[PDB]
């Protein structure tokens, strides 16, 4: 399966913008268990949502999941200029996981 | 408080092993799944599979089933991939996350990364 996202997003302090993730075979759904997880510069990661909508401790409450139409979506409401980064999501199917390709999300 | 500390950079020579480390310190290692993952320039993330460090039950990628190794080392709580029959392709960065696995599942904490670089001697 290939897993699509936009290849790059640009947002202005304080927007809201919201990430896609695509899935080649149909539809995304819950049985997919949507992640999403962070890149900063100098190979920083940080896991930010799994299981579609679950976020993980510490992670700041902007950032939200859920399923928009065919489509797992990052949601980050009021956007902070240390959000500027490479999101990745990734997606379960029934035995491994397939990440996206990433979105560079630029904070203007 | 959590951290997770992988080896330093490699280099090895083409058709031999590599053994990559993954330190997990600050929690009870046996309580969360660790997944090791692959970047490469231009290439995204590539999935490797996952450890249970308790009973270290393993789940792969097909595509590296053949290529990586998976244990864990309860005492020590280190998470370990061994990667064999090395080529260029194998060149990248491989990274330790961990994962909670109860009613989600989700990554938090992921490992600095380490760089591996698959060279010929000359
Ligand atoms: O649902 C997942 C999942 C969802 C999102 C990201 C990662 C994983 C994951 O890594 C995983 C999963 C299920 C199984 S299960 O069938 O064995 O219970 C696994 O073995 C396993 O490794
Ligand atoms: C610690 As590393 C930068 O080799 O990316
Ligand atoms: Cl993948
Ligand atoms: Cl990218
Ligand atoms: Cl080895
Ligand atoms: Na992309
Ligand atoms: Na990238």
């Amino acid at each position: 399966a290939v897993v699509t996202q936009e290849s790059a997003l640009t947002t202005s302090p304080g927007e809201t913008v919201t990430l896609t993730c695509r899935s080649s075979t149909g539809a995304v759904t819950t049985s997919n268990y949507a992640n999403w997880v962070q890149e900063k510069p100098d190979h920083l990661f940080t896991g930010l949502i799994g299981g579609t909508n679950n976020r993980a401790p510490g992670v700041p409450a902007r950032f939200s999941g859920s399923l928009i139409g065919n489509k797992a979506a990052l949601t980050i409401t009021g956007a902070q200029t240390e959000d500027e980064a490479i999101y990745f999501c990734a997606l379960w199917y029934s035995n491994h996981l397939v990440f996206g390709g990433g979105t560079k999300l630029t904070v203007l | 408080e959590v951290q997770l500390q992988q080896s330093g950079a490699e280099l090895v020579k083409p058709g031999a092993s590599v053994k990559l480390s993954c330190k997990a310190s600050g929690y009870t290692f046996t309580s969360y799944w660790m997944h090791w993952v692959k970047q490469r320039p231009g290439r995204g993330l590539e999935w490797i599979g996952r450890i249970d460090p308790n009973g270290g039950g393993t789940k792969y990628n097909e595509k590296f089933k053949s290529k990586a190794t998976l244990t864990v080392d309860k005492p020590s709580s280190t998470a370990y991939m061994q990667l064999s029959s090395l080529t260029s392709e194998d060149s990248a960065v491989y990274y330790c996350a961990r994962m909670w696995y109860y009613g989600t599942y989700y990554f938090d904490y992921w490992g600095q990364g380490t760089t591996l670089t698959v060279s010929s001697a000359a």
